[PDB]
RNA sequence: GCGCUGCUGCAGUUGAAACGCCCGUAGUUGGCCCCCCGCCGCCACGAGGAAACGGGAGCGCUCCAGGCAGGCCCGUUGGAC
């Protein structure tokens, strides 16, 4: 918690050494191909994905089985989202924040926290504008962000 | 945020040797880092040390045995004159009979003294002695 | 902006080369426009009296040139600003002494004595062919002299034997790797080698690496690169044989000579 | 066939040029006698091109084009003798000209260190190009063509969509 | 093309009362005992891992004389990339020196996964490699050290010694 | 002199001096990894391009500041670099 505020944790994940699958693994590659499919077919996000994954059917990391991400997976598919989903929830967060501040508006802690939110939102679409993940001409507006939202979504 | 790891690796070794240790543990690995410690090895001044890998920030440990008294960095990399080196060792080293001048060329990595030998210059790394 | 050509020239602004004392005076003698350029070229008066020393000033020089006792190719010059350059033909009857102006390792004219058999002819290298009034061809050469009709097989930076009584060509020695050479011009004035490559870029210069009979090797563009004959020199040369010594060794020279 | 198609097409356009009244003067190729034109055979030329000599390839496009442009170094009357550069476009708004970026490196003795400079270099551009902001262009050095042109374009190179902007010495 | 390579197709041909070989390469070791190498094309490399120890066990029993392994052949390219002079021919990472002998180190003993490596760099002596075992198994390896060693040194120049941890 | 203008090489709790705080564009700076191909910087060598000045080889203007002289039996006497 570094970017935009004075914390600094470092709670985070340590993956396993070694890359291998489990000895107890049943699952030949294209098993959990048809999981993910149907997984995505029901609007499941892929970090949901791997949560039900890992929890459900016992397995740690996909890349040990399949060889490849999830994301990759599903744009082989053609099922990934034309929208990343870090910055699709950085909109909702900030179209939640916008309406409630729209209700009523003599908060200022909400504003600031807005302020923050749309600068770390232009500076992650100007990496994906770069990088070719984007449209050149896409860009993010306040006043039509619900619109792209609900289309994108 | 992180920039000069061999910076950070020299005032780590430097720390431990001053309270007479004997092992340390210098976080991230690199090209740079190992060649500086082989010179520093050839030259008698920090014996063995491993390279342990983790796919990632590669650790490093190393076996001291005094002898060090000083080692540094110069974070810009100044583009030395072959001709232009005693002034170098003059304002940097204690003597100029037993200090050692690391310099990055197109030959590698060497000292000050081989490059006078082969009358070339380059690019300063650092110092120790 | 001076609104003229210029016709004087100070001491200290003359080529180096030369060997002009700083104390002899302000001025320096002005060439006149001939057969060679100023900064390739010595005037007769240098040569008459500050080498030969058969005078000892401007007039007796003056005296020595209108009275007719100097042949430069064959044709009496009575200019003392007329200029000398490299491979012409320095005679003077009245002592029966015959020189032939070439390079010093040192980089500075010399006069090379030569015989009765040789003197009839000198070395040219051409550096350009053009097309004249109606269409005729043309050959230009580096002392300033023109040649109508001449062979096809006969190219640019070539080598010319012209007699001296006719200007007549016999043979040519063609440019091309292995031929003895010798350097005219920059830092290595008066070295003697051959040939060992050739490379060209477009648009820019050619240069030429040649090689000593020493083995050493050095190089210069293609500019000052002239052609002395094939393999072996045609005329003859100074005593030493474009050798250069180093500093050590013209010092331990100068030692024994002292 | 291939070559009775391509006269076809520099015979037509010459007569719509001909129909284009608005315009003051009848632009023509200098080198090409007004005349061939009535020869229904195609035993005569009707487009002139030459080779620029430096190792580089007269484009398709100015060999089968139907334009004209007498500072065009492939169709026109200009020839490329001197220096060759390359740079980055920095504007493409005037008719047939650009403005292209240099940039180079300073060092300063005192502190050891260099400085970033820049410089804009104007030149023309022939219709056989197209070029776009960002892109890298080649020019050659011609003489002087206008009171702030010297330099005329003879190879380009595209560049990605939103590259970001990058110090890029040639 | 020549005698090894005869006698363990006839064993192959035995056996299955589909997937065939490249090649055979064999190693010499400090003792008379030596190795000998299966080059598996790498399409297949999975379709000989599955039930391999059997394989080898088998392999060993039929001809005695030196041990088996079994490996796949990978290309080394030299160079990240490749100038046509018009575009450039990128180097895929796979094709790279470092991947290719780790894999390599991975395959000669693909039942037991590593668990680690290091690399000492002693004062005088060459750097070498050594790495980290399972400690559960053991008596079943320790007989098969030497010519590991001997293998990986002869595949690739860099040496090498095991041990357990 | 002066490390009292600080690149080498100053100072910034109390002596003079850290913006009240945050976001942020130009600008500056950016972890690790591929053994060799192309390009930029970098190092070395070289060509090319006036001397005078400065450095510097040799020479007893009686020494010297200087000058390029000079000796007979002179590198082709010299003025190298
Ligand atoms: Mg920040
Ligand atoms: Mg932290
Ligand atoms: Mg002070
Ligand atoms: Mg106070
Ligand atoms: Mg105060």
């Amino acid at each position: 918690g570094r970017m935009h505020s004075k914390g600094k944790g470092i709670s985070r994940s340590a993956i396993p050494y070694t890359r291998a699958p489990a000895p107890w693994n049943k699952y030949t590659p294209e098993d959990v191909c048809e999981q993910i499919c149907k997984l995505a077919k029901k609007g499941t996000p892929p970090s949901r994905i791997g949560l039900i994954l890992r929890d459900q059917f016992a397995i740690g990391q996909v890349k040990n089985v399949t060889g490849s991400k999830i994301v990759r997976i599903l744009k082989a598919k053609g099922l990934a989202p034309e929208i990343p989903e870090d910055l699709y929830c950085m909109i909702k967060k900030a179209v939640a924040i916008r309406k409630h501040l729209e209700r009523s508006r003599r908060d200022k802690d909400s504003k600031f926290r807005l302020i923050l939110v749309e600068s770390r939102i232009h500076r992650l679409a100007r990496y994906y504008r770069q990088a070719r993940r984007l449209p050149p001409t896409f860009r993010y507006k306040s006043d039509q962000a619900a619109a792209l939202l609900a289309t994108y979504a | 945020v992180r920039i000069n790891v061999l910076r950070d690796a020299l005032k780590s070794i430097c720390n431990a040797q001053r309270i007479g240790k004997k092992q340390v543990i210098v976080r991230p690995s690199s090209k740079v880092i190992i060649e500086f410690l082989q010179l520093m090895q050839k030259n008698g001044y920090i014996s063995d040390f491993a390279v342990v890998d983790n796919h990632r920030s590669n650790r490093i440990v190393v076996n001291l045995i005094g002898r060090l008294n000083k080692a540094g960095v110069i974070s810009p990399r100044f583009d030395i004159p072959a001709n232009d080196i005693e002034k170098w060792v003059v304002n940097l080293l204690p003597s100029r009979l037993f200090g050692h001048i690391i310099l990055t060329t197109s030959q590698g990595i060497m000292d000050h003294i081989e490059a006078q030998h082969r009358q070339i210059g380059g690019k300063v790394i650092g110092y120790f002695y | 902006m001076a609104r003229g050509v210029r016709k004087h020239l100070k001491r200290l602004n003359a080529p180096k080369h030369w060997l002009l004392d700083k104390m002899g005076g302000i001025w320096a003698p002005r060439p006149t426009n001939g057969p060679h350029g100023l900064r390739e070229c010595i005037p007769l008066i240098l040569i008459l009296r500050n080498r030969l020393h058969y005078a000892n000033t401007y007039a007796e020089t003056s005296m020595i040139l209108q009275d007719k006792n100097v042949l430069i190719d064959g044709k009496p010059r009575t200019d003392p600003t007329f200029p000398v350059g490299f491979m012409d033909v320095f005679e003077i009857p009245k002592v029966h002494k015959t020189f032939r102006v070439l390079y010093d390792v040192k980089g500075r004219f010399t006069l090379v004595p030569i015989q009765s058999n040789e003197a009839g002819f000198k070395l040219c290298r051409v550096q350009k062919i053009f097309l004249g009034d109606k269409g005729m061809p043309y050959l230009s050469t580096h002392d300033a002299r023109t040649i109508r009709f001449p062979h096809p097989d006969i190219k640019t930076n070539d080598t010319i034997k012209i007699n001296l009584k006719t200007g007549k060509i016999d043979e040519w020695y063609k440019f091309d790797i292995g031929k003895i050479v010798m350097v005219t011009g920059g830092r290595n004035c008066g070295r003697i080698g051959t040939i060992q490559a050739i490379d060209k870029h477009m648009g820019s210069y050619t240069m030429i690496r040649m090689k000593d009979t020493e083995g050493t090797e050095f190089l210069t563009r293609l500019c000052n690169v002239f052609v002395i004959g094939n393999d072996s020199p045609a005329v003859a040369i100074p005593t030493t044989k474009g050798i250069r010594p180093d500093i050590i060794k013209n010092r331990e020279l100068r030692l024994r000579s002292i | 066939r291939r070559a009775l198609e391509r006269a076809e097409t520099l015979r037509k356009a010459a007569y719509e040029m001909a129909e284009n009244q608005h315009e003051r003067a009848y632009h023509k190729q200098s080198q090409i006698f007004q005349g061939r034109f009535l020869r229904k055979d195609n035993a005569r030329c009707l487009r002139f091109y030459k080779s620029i000599g430096m190792g580089y390839h007269t484009p398709i496009t100015a060999i089968n084009g139907t334009y004209i442009d007498k500072k065009c170094p492939f169709t026109g009357n200009v020839s490329i003798r001197g220096r060759i550069l390359r740079g980055v476009v920095h504007s493409a708004k005037m008719q047939r000209s650009i403005i292209v970026r240099r940039d180079y490196l300073h060092f300063v003795q005192k502190y050891k260190r260099y400085e970033r400079r820049h410089k804009h270099v104007a030149a023309h551009l022939s219709p056989c190009f197209r070029v776009k902001e960002g892109d890298i262009v080649t020019i050659g050095e011609c003489r002087p063509l206008s009171k702030t042109i010297r330099f005329n374009v003879i190879k380009v190179e595209p560049v990605s969509e939103a590259a970001k902007k990058r110090f890029s010495p040639f | 093309l020549s005698e090894l390579e005869k006698q363990v197709a006839g064993t192959l041909l035995k056996l299955e009362d589909t997937l065939y070989i490249s090649s055979v390469k064999e190693i010499a070791v400090d003792g008379d005992k030596k190795a000998a190498v299966v080059y598996v094309p790498y399409p297949m490399l999975q379709s000989f891992q599955k039930n391999s120890e059997a394989l080898i066990l088998k392999l060993e029993k039929n001809h005695s004389g030196h041990r088996f392994i079994i490996v796949a052949n990978r290309t080394i390219m030299k160079n990240a990339y490749v100038f046509t002079g018009k575009k450039s021919i990128r180097r895929p990472r796979s094709r790279t020196m470092t991947s290719v002998y780790n894999c390599i180190l991975d395959d000669i003993c693909y039942p037991i996964h590593v668990i680690g490596k290091r690399t000492l760099y002693p004062a005088g002596s060459n750097p070498r490699l050594q790495v980290v075992l399972p400690k559960a198994v053991y008596n079943e390896v320790s007989e098969r050290t030497k010519t590991y060693s001997a293998v990986y040194k002869a595949l690739t120049e860099r040496d090498t010694e095991f041990i357990f941890m």
